[PDB]
Formats: structure tokens, sequence, C-alpha cells
């Protein structure tokens, strides 16, 4: 496995909503973090992106 | 009683059946003192040794007058035989009263000393013989030395290991797939194997060597007049600078050098030379062999045959000869620690036969390389 | 006494101490005009310049 | 890559002629690789002696 992939599907923005986040997994003992993040299409509020 | 404890330890490192462990007594200062108020010091013996069998920390025909310990065991066993205690020297201990004008009564202790050698039979077993904790070096209340104490082991018909010291080791390994191992030698220390046939010269040069000897200690207790004294062994340590001493090995087939910078040579069967840690020299000779250079900046020739080098991705460069034959270098036996993931994640080797070079952090350093 | 040490991994952004120890004795010294001596110890790293 | 005496390293000793006893001296240093790049390096410390 290479990535984990973790969806918000309530994030607000005043023109999206919803937001999906990429992880690689850490290596060893390294710590965990988030490198990129997946947006929907603009003008859809409340769309729950990532359900 | 904390000893079963350590016992239980080394039954389960050396994946020994059982441990056999003799031990050694010194008479207590509180037996020699009564002897001493009694005035019969003279037929007491200083020096008593005990031998018992030891599963897991609970419960062998052994002379000291003559040097031989005899144990007997069974085909499939795989039983230990370590030293607790600081095992005596060989021989009868014999005791006098001498008039001493007027000091009275002082000098008692001597040895016969007819031989100077202990001899281990261990039977048919795979048998493993811790000969450290053994003493190497008698001596008397003036301090000069008389002899060196020498250790003779047989194997019988097993897989037999024995684990060697500083005493001029005789060990023969009889039938089956044998090992003497060195790796109690430290950094400063080296040995130097030459191959004579079948038999092995081992010359140990040790530096500032640790090693037990035995004097004579001196006891004395005045009786409301005019004093009566007496004497005992009494096993010690000290650092005798440099040593240099010859072994002998013979029916042996796989050697570990120590800590330090060793060179090591093997004959026409199929060897096993590990250096450890150090920059050793390791040659296989003829037959099919394998070589573990181990760390430190080694140099390995494999000499004639199908030989097997074993790697570890080290961080030290090697320099690797195969000679004849089809030969072959190995480096999936170990298991990548967790620095080299975090360093290099997860790339391993680029090796390339027509550079000769492999490189074990690529991109990180450009002189981890084995050359080959 | 020239001694050399040999570091065959030296880490990037890591870094450690080096000790010299030892003991001392006050006969070699020469009663000069100035009340004191000093005694220096050097320490420099060497690499391949190539 | 740098290397630095430390703080800690001994600054001061005083002996009287008329009494024999000794004292121990230490100079630490302090090296590291404050460089992109890791590399094999060889420490060298002379040290009077006689
Ligand atoms: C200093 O290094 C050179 C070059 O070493 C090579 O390149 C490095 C980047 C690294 O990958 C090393 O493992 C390489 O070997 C040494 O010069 C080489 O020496 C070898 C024998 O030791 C010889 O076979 C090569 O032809 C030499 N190549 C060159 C370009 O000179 C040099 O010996 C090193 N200096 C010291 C003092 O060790
Ligand atoms: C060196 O010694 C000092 C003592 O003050 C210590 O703070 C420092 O951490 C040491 N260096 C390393 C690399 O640990
Ligand atoms: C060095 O000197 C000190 C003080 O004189 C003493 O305590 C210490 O044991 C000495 N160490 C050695 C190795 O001589
Ligand atoms: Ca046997
Ligand atoms: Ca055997
Ligand atoms: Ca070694
Ligand atoms: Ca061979
Ligand atoms: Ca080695
Ligand atoms: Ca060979
Ligand atoms: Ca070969």
């Amino acid at each position: 496995t290479d990535l984990v992939l973790i969806g918000a599907p309530h994030y607000y923005e005043q023109t999206r909503g919803g937001q999906v986040s990429v992880c690689p997994l850490p290596r060893g003992r390294a710590r965990w973090q988030c490198d990129a993040v997946l947006y929907g299409e603009q003008g859809q509020p409340w769309g729950r992106f990532g359900a | 009683d904390g000893l079963r404890k350590m016992l239980a330890d080394l039954q389960a490192g050396w994946n020994a059946s059982s441990v056999i462990g003799v031990q050694t007594t010194e008479i207590s200062k509180s037996a020699l003192e009564l002897a001493a108020i009694t005035g019969n010091a003279d037929n007491l013996k200083s020096v008593d040794v005990f031998v018992d069998r030891f599963v897991q920390g609970e419960r062998v025909v052994l002379d000291v007058a003559a040097g031989g310990i005899d144990i007997a065991s069974r085909k499939g066993e795989r039983p230990a035989l370590t030293f607790i205690t600081p095992l005596a020297a060989p021989g009868e201990e014999q005791r006098r009263r001498t008039k001493t004008g007027k000091s009275e009564f002082t000098t008692f202790v001597e040895i016969v000393g007819k031989q100077d050698r202990w001899r281990i039979r261990d039977g048919a077993a795979d048998t493993t013989i811790d000969l450290a904790k053994v003493v190497s070096q008698l001596v008397d209340a003036n301090g000069v030395l008389k002899h060196s104490i020498k250790l003779d082991v047989i194997g019988g018909d097993g897989d037999d290991v024995v684990l060697a010291n500083a005493s001029r080791i005789h060990y023969d390994g009889g039938a089956g797939t044998n090992t003497v191992s060195y790796a109690a030698l430290g950094r400063q220390d080296s040995i130097t194997v030459s191959a004579d046939g079948e038999r092995f010269n081992v010359r140990k040069q040790l530096n500032n060597a640790n090693v037990y000897r035995e004097g004579v200690a001196t006891q004395t207790t005045a009786y409301g007049k005019r004093t009566e004294n007496v004497q005992y062994r009494h096993v010690e340590l000290a650092r005798v600078g440099q040593l240099v001493e010859v072994d002998t090995l013979e029916h042996v087939q796989h050697i570990i050098g120590g800590a330090g910078n060793d060179s090591i040579t093997g004959n026409a069967h199929d060897n096993f030379l590990a250096g450890g840690s150090g920059d050793d020299r390791l040659d296989g000779g003829a037959g099919n062999d394998t070589l573990v250079g181990g760390e430190g900046q080694n140099t390995v020739i494999g000499g004639a045959g199908d030989d097997v080098f074993l790697q570890d991705l080290g961080v030290w460069s090697n320099q690797l000869d195969g000679g004849a034959g089809v030969d072959t270098v190995k480096y999936n036996v170990h298991q990548p620690s967790e620095e080299r993931l975090e360093r290099m994640g997860d790339t391993g080797i680029h090796a390339d036969l027509q550079k000769g070079t492999v490189e074990k952090w690529p991109a990180l350093n450009l002189f981890s390389v084995d050359h080959v | 006494q020239r001694i050399q040490c040999d570091i065959p991994f030296f880490g990037i952004q890591e870094e450690f101490n080096a000790t010299l120890k030892g003991n001392l004795s006050f006969d070699w010294y020469i009663k000069t005009s100035h009340n004191h001596l000093l005694i220096v110890s050097t320490a420099e790293i060497l690499f391949n310049d190539s | 890559m740098v290397v630095t005496s430390h703080g800690v390293s001994t600054k001061y000793l005083n002996f009287t002629a008329s009494e024999n006893t000794s004292r121990v001296m230490q100079h630490q240093y302090q090296v590291s690789n404050l460089g992109q790049r890791s590399l094999p390096i060889s420490l060298v410390f002379l040290v009077p002696v006689r």
C-alpha cells in the first residue's frame, strides 16, 4: 500500500463543499503527513464530496 | 538464590537442553580460621569442586587429582558445560607445618603438580564447553610463574562447540562438524590461523589481556601468645600485558574470530570462516566455503571451488575476490534496520559486475561500496 | 602523539562530542619569566580532497 | 563541517612543586556536519606527551 485517502464530506467553503486528503504512508518512525487535497467542482455547496 | 536466573539465561541463549555448570568453592575464611584456633589446619583442603545438572535452575565423573572431567551424554542431547566459579588448578594439594624458629609454625602450602593440564571428555552429544573462568597461570607467594595450565578437550561424535580463552587449547573435535569461537577476544586482540593440512595452528596476540591466576594468600591469627600462621590458594584477576599463545585445533571446520583484526585461513575442506567486528582477512582455500566478513573493512579471498559470501548492507567498504569456479554473493540474509529505512527508504543496492562495484548506500555516501 | 580516528559514516545534520582524557603530572614545568605555560592540543578533520 | 572546542574542556590547572599530586585533563571537541552531504571523515588529535 502506498497511500490512504481520507474524506471530509462536510468541509465548508463559500463555493465548495467536501474535501478529500491524500496521505502517503509514513516511512519507519517518521510522522504521518498530508501532501495533496482533492476538490469537487465550483459552485456546489453542501455537495458532500468525499462521502 | 539469584544464580537460578543466570543459569536459565545461559540455557536459553545457547539453545541448550541442560547446563552442567562445574562450580569451585574455596574454603571459607571462617573454616580456615577455626582450623587455626584448633591447631589442626594441616589435613584440611582449601578448594573443593562440585558438579550438578541444572535444568532451568534446578537439579559427569571428575578427578581433581588427575585433571579429568568425564561427562556422559546421549545422541540428540544438546547440553552445555560451564564454569560458574573459576576452576582451580589440577593436581593434589598437600600441606605441612614447619617450626620456623621464633615465629611459631607458619609455612603451610604446596602443590604436587605432577600434571599441568585439565582434560575434558564430553562423550556423545552436541556439547558446548565454555572455557572462560578457567585458571591459566599458577604462581607461588613470590609471584613467579611455575606452569601454564593448559586445557585439552575431546569431542566424541556430534557437532561440538567450544568457546576459547587465553589458555593454550588443544581441541580434538572428533567426528561431526565442530566449531571453535574466539568471540571473547577484545578489539585490541587478534588471531592468526594457519593450516598444516588437517591441523590448525592458532597464534593469539592478546594486548593487556585479563587472566585468572592462582597464588597463595596468607591469613594469620594470634591466640594470646606467639603467632601461628596458615596459607591457602586464592584465585584472582590481573592484567598481564602482552601474551602470545599457540593453540592447536584438530577436526575443526568452523572458526569465529574476535572483535579485533583477525587473519583466518582454511583448508581443502568446506569451512565456515567468520571474522566478526574488525578489519579481518578471511581466506577459504580450496573447496566450497562460506565466508562472512562481518563489520569493518574486510578483505576476503575465496580460492577455488564454489564459495558463498554473506553481506549485511553495512556502512564500511569491503574487498571480495571469488577465485575460480562459480561463486555467489548474497545480500538477502539480513533484515534491513530501522535507520536504513529512515535514511534510504525502500532503495537497496546498485550492483554492476562489469564495473565490479556494489553500492549499498547509493547517492547518500559514495564510499560504502563492496568491490568484487 | 598523533591519534587518528576513522569514522566510516558521518551523517547529515548530526553531531557528536569527542573528549580526550588523561591524567597529568607537573614534573616537566620550566620556571620561565612568565608565571604560566600553555598546553595546546589541536584537532583537525581530514577527508579525501580528490 | 566544523570542529570547535567546547566549554567543559579544562581551562585552568595549578600545582605546588612541593607536592606530587596529579590531575585530570580533558579537551572536548564538538564535530558537526552542517552541510547537505554525508561523507567519511578522519579526526586527528595532536597530544603533547613529553
Ligand atoms: C580518494 O578517492 C579516489 C576516488 O575513489 C573513487 O570515487 C569515489 C567517489 C568513491 O566512489 C570510491 O569508492 C571510488 O573508488 C581514490 O582514487 C581511486 O583509487 C582506487 C584504488 O584505491 C583506484 O582503483 C581508482 O582508479 C582511483 N580513482 C581515481 C579517480 O583516482 C583515491 O585513492 C582516494 N584517496 C584516498 C587517500 O583514499
Ligand atoms: C556535548 O556535550 C554538551 C555538554 O554541555 C551537551 O550539551 C551536548 O549535547 C553534547 N553533544 C552531543 C552531540 O550530544
Ligand atoms: C587521576 O588523578 C586523580 C586525582 O589525582 C585520581 O583520582 C584518578 O584516580 C587518577 N586517574 C588515573 C587513571 O590515574
Ligand atoms: Ca560430542
Ligand atoms: Ca564432534
Ligand atoms: Ca574480528
Ligand atoms: Ca576451504
Ligand atoms: Ca570483520
Ligand atoms: Ca574456496
Ligand atoms: Ca571460487
